[PDB]
């Protein structure tokens, strides 16, 4: 099975 | 004068969030960056495919060109950043150095240097041959955002999370400026005008701000669009009427008078954040990126 969280980018992410 | 941008391609390939777009500065490319890991060359003219540049071993956060367009330099989750031919896809350098994710990067226009900014806090300047780190700047005291070099290189412009935009001397590695307004939200976005005077500069309370570098002061503000969660990239528009341009929390493409500072239109289209926006150099094009619910690069194109 895929990661349930694949890696992607930082920037993509909301950084808290 | 108001812009008329119209939609001309949507370009489809990544497969994870668009993270970066930028145009070559010989006007003949545009470079997107993914969180796919990848980095595809599109026709600027005619949105066509070109060619996948990979080799990362996370996603990617920016992408740059060098100043005779033959050159990328991209900056991952991997902690690295690359420098690639882009005609021959090859890795020229890796650039090792950064404890935590690479966030964003450029060139000088020299092209001989490269600054990259991280989630370790630190700004580093690279030597572009020999892929070495030159000098670490303890920059911020949370993740940079955004670094830019102004047009003769001998400044660079850092932001971060912390709220302040800091200017650095190239030459020397000195803070030569920090710079804040009345509060300090997350700066998430920073970059020189095109003649070097002015730095725009969007903050996550939905702000872009235009400062005058030596005057240290605050000259417009640009507000309408929704910015409280990414870094978004924002541009000068120069090659018609004299625009800001920035992606949008709304999934629009926002447009003010850098002047008068009201919205002289709007972009729709796109089905999730805009994270990044560029400029063509010499013509009136527009490219926009979206994230992970979009995956697509529209080219917009206006008459002014």
């Amino acid at each position: 099975e895929p990661p349930l969280n694949p890696h992607g980018s930082a920037r993509a992410e909301v950084h808290l | 004068v108001k812009p008329n941008y119209a939609l001309k391609f949507t370009l489809a390939g990544h497969t994870k969030a668009v993270s970066s777009v930028k145009f070559s500065p010989n006007g003949e490319w545009l470079a997107s960056s993914s969180a796919d890991k990848l980095i595809k060359i599109w026709g600027a003219y005619d949105g066509k495919f070109e060619k996948t540049i990979s080799g990362h071993k996370l996603g990617i956060s920016d992408v740059a060109w060098s100043s005779d367009s033959n050159l990328l330099v991209s900056a991952s989750d991997d902690k690295t950043l690359k420098i690639w031919d882009v005609s021959s896809g090859k890795c020229l350098k890796t650039l090792k150095g950064h404890s935590n994710y690479v966030f964003c990067c450029n060139f000088n226009p020299q092209s001989n240097l490269i600054v990259s900014g991280s989630f370790d806090e630190s700004v580093r300047i690279w030597d572009v041959k020999t892929g070495k780190c030159l000098k670490t700047l303890p920059a911020h005291s949370d993740p940079v955002s955004a670094v830019h070099f102004n047009r003769d290189g001998s400044l660079i412009v850092s932001s971060s999370y912390d709220g302040l935009c800091r200017i650095w001397d190239t030459a020397s590695g000195q803070c030569l400026k920090t710079l804040i307004d009345d509060d300090n939200p997350p700066v998430s976005f920073v970059k020189f005008s095109p003649n070097g005077k002015y730095i725009l500069a969007a903050t996550l309370d939905n702000t872009l701000k235009l400062w005058d570098y030596s005057k240290g002061k605050c000259l417009k503000t640009y507000t309408g669009h929704k910015n409280e969660k990414y870094c978004i990239f924002a541009n000068f528009s120069v090659t018609g009427g004299k625009w800001i341009v920035s992606g949008s929390e709304d999934n629009l493409v926002y447009i003010w008078n850098l002047q008068t500072k009201e919205i002289v239109q709007k972009l729709q289209g796109h089905t999730d954040v805009v994270i990044s926006t560029a400029c063509h150099p010499t013509e009136n094009i527009i490219a926009s990126a979206a994230l992970e619910n979009d995956k697509t690069i529209k080219l917009w194109k206006s008459d002014c």
